[PDB]
RNA sequence: AUGUUCUAACGUUGACCCGUAAUCCGGGUUGCGGACAGUGUCUGGUGGGUAGUUUGACUGGGGCGGUCU
RNA sequence: GUUUAUUAAAAACACAGCACUGUGCAAACACGAAAGUGGACGUAUACGGUGUGACGCCUGCCCGGUGCCGGAAGGUUAAUU
RNA sequence: UUUUGUAUAAUGGGUCAGCGACUUAUAUUCUGUAGCAAGGUUAACCGAAUAGGGGAGCCGAAGGGAAACCGAGUCUUAACUGGGCGUUAAGUUGCAGGGUAUAGACCCGAAACCCGGUGAUCUAGCCAUGGGCAGGUUGAAGGUUGGGUAACACUAACUGGAGGACCGAACCGACUAAUGUUGAAAAAUUAGCGGAUGACUUGUGGCUGGGGGUGAAAGGCCAAUCAAACCGGGAGAUAGCU
RNA sequence: AGGGUGACAGCCCCGUACACAAAAAUGCACAUGCUGUGAGCUCGAUGAGUAGGGCGGGACACGUGGUAUCCUGUCUGAAUA
RNA sequence: UAAGGUGAUAUGAACCGUUAUAACCGGCGAUUUCCGAAUGGGGAAACCCAGUGUGUUUCGACACACUAUCAUUAACUGAAUCCAUAGGUUAAUGAGGCGAACCGGGGGAACUGAAACAUCUAAGUACCCCGAGGAAAAGAAAUCAACCGAGAUUCCCCCAG
């Protein structure tokens, strides 16, 4: 599914308005790409699909921490 | 991207140095092949 | 002149029956409501 | 690729 | 701001190797593309493809014409 | 040949043939939020769409309108700033 | 019943029996009635307590002005001779009732719209795998042996057995007529009719699902239902109509 | 209370008021072991891709309105007693 | 607990019992086919077909147990690839399915009303989906208030149509 494994970012739902305000259904979906992130650590590469908000995360917070917090939850790398 | 070089890149700076690269440059080359580190301590 | 029911009991089982309902979520919602209902016969089984 | 054999 | 070159993101419905008893898939190697393509958000255009609807009243039947303060 | 099962079998539909047009292959196109799948285990002598409708003799004039195709100097013009 | 007007040849009712349509809740106003009265009354709640407690509130005893604000006045205006609204009229809480509001709101009745399911045992198309086509015709290409040519061409006989070819049963269909039309049958029967080696026909199984399918295209077909299936739900949709 | 009994029963029967009952299992409330569990004091520390912002939506009685506040798909991005 | 009793239609038969193993009632046990989550594989539910290990036999056979999937952890093993990792096997533990409402969450109509209709309404309703519990959710102020103060959340009556 189109989630953010680094955020748990997910399609959310709204509305398209027209100018005579005219309310359609909508999804907002997560910017996501599939990343081959460098684990030095494990010398290894680690493909995540992550929104580009989840990379501005990881470049903040170290691949590491993030993929240790991907242990925690149980959500697969 | 904030970064500190681990040897002299070409058109950066030398070992030690204190660079912002563009953050695609960092995650994708520098860091990678052991020419930068993220500025973290 | 042929009518609309021309029975095969092999059409019958893999259209309506037991193991048919219960391959999917809508099959098996048929089954509890007719249990719910308290039907004596299930499916065409 | 393909059920017929690929 | 554009042009060229590059490779490392990214693509590969090229080749080969392994998981493997599998062609899907993943990993690896290598070639080719290459910051393009493509996708997200926003945005102009187009959009009976689809949808919701509107399309007045008077009237010697209705319509046409005329009328409406 | 086909068709309105149950008031219409036809001059209607289809048809071989013809033409225009799209499509260079991860094809166009179609079914799919997608992955995929059909097109095709095909590759322009192919495939899709459209119109015409064996064959014969033929198919004139108009590009102003509406589309489509190409152009893009200039005018106008979105988010953005 | 509906109407200007119905014996009306307008509507409805075969008859009987049973059932079948102005309700309920809450709010609000008016009337009646009862309590208390410049007051009236409590809600939740506490209370085993229809008691008792609980006065949070609500309504009323003051209005005027958009408002600040002023106040038996006030607003208007620079200001009223004035002028508007007020002051010189008892309320409030039950109970019963009339009306109103929100709710299905007197009952029954659409065609429809939306949501989730069920259906390709009928039929449409396709897919896989099996089967069917009596009997009789016509005589394509090709072949061979002669002829003919420089070689081909061309030509005769013999052979050959093509075809959405021909005639015609099975089989598939449905052009005409009659019958039948509370049928033998919710589409048939009878006599004729078309195709009948094909773009044929048929068995078994499979796949396509409803704004969807499938369609040699008739809006045809998708289980006797189709310009949007069926079932259940939103649902007592709504009905200025009967 | 109520029911039954050949019609309507305090006194015919079964009950009812009331008073009693558990070998065994088990709910609960306590008392008390065992095994984890750590109280208390001083010293601190004080939640960042977050708050906030731009764009699009949604939620707030509040329909973008002069519109605070909340949520966030997208792009950004503090101060941290 | 007992002088009766072997459930019903429903008799009858053949019995059982009367001072306590008749029957009946309650606690705890035992047995508990097949299908069904269904779990050894398959399947048109109630059927078809196995593997493995033990034990037994009259060599024809018989009995018993185990063998789903996923998650987590452990052990062992183990590619491309050298380490390593992926992968593989085995063990333990848990999950799975069902259920009327209530609850939290992910999606989310239209009829209808507006005397038409699009904003708006209906309504975050119906419905679909996921998850939970005996309740759930919420909850211990980056809350209100108004210069006075209150002191988490929830629910009821007011405020107020
Ligand atoms: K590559
Ligand atoms: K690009
Ligand atoms: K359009
Ligand atoms: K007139
Ligand atoms: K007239
Ligand atoms: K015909
Ligand atoms: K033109
Ligand atoms: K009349
Ligand atoms: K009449
Ligand atoms: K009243
Ligand atoms: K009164
Ligand atoms: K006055
Ligand atoms: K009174
Ligand atoms: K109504
Ligand atoms: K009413
Ligand atoms: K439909
Ligand atoms: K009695
Ligand atoms: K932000
Ligand atoms: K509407
Ligand atoms: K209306
Ligand atoms: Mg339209
Ligand atoms: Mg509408
Ligand atoms: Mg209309
Ligand atoms: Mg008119
Ligand atoms: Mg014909
Ligand atoms: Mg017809
Ligand atoms: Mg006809
Ligand atoms: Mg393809
Ligand atoms: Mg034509
Ligand atoms: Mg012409
Ligand atoms: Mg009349
Ligand atoms: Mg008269
Ligand atoms: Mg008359
Ligand atoms: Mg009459
Ligand atoms: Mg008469
Ligand atoms: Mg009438
Ligand atoms: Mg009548
Ligand atoms: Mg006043
Ligand atoms: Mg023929
Ligand atoms: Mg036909
Ligand atoms: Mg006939
Ligand atoms: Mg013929
Ligand atoms: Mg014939
Ligand atoms: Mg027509
Ligand atoms: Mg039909
Ligand atoms: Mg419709
Ligand atoms: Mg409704
Ligand atoms: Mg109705
Ligand atoms: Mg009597
Ligand atoms: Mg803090
Ligand atoms: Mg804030
Ligand atoms: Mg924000
Ligand atoms: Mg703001
Ligand atoms: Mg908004
Ligand atoms: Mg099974
Ligand atoms: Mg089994
Ligand atoms: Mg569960
Ligand atoms: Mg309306
Ligand atoms: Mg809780
Ligand atoms: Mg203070």
């Amino acid at each position: 599914s189109r989630v953010c494994q680094v955020t748990g970012k997910r399609p959310v739902t709204g509305n398209n308005r027209s100018h005579a305000l005219n309310a359609t259904k909508r999804r907002f979906l997560p910017n996501l790409h599939s990343h081959r992130f460098w684990v030095e650590s494990e010398k290894r590469f680690v493909t995540l699909r992550v929104s580009a908000k989840g990379m501005r995360v990881i470049d903040k917070k170290g691949i590491d921490t993030v993929l240790a917090e991907l242990r925690a939850r149980g959500e697969k790398y | 991207m904030q970064v500190i070089l681990l040897d002299k890149v070409a058109n950066l700076g030398s070992l030690g140095d204190q660079v912002n690269v563009k953050a695609g440059y960092a995650r994708n080359f520098l860091v990678p092949q052991g020419k930068a580190v993220p500025a973290t301590k | 002149m042929k009518r609309t029911f021309q029975p095969s009991v092999l059409k019958r089982n893999r259209s309506h029956g037991f193991r048919a309902r219960m391959a999917t979520k809508n099959g098996r919602q048929v089954l509890a409501r007719r249990r719910a209902k308290g039907r004596a016969r299930l499916t065409v089984s | 690729k393909a059920x017929r054999a690929s």
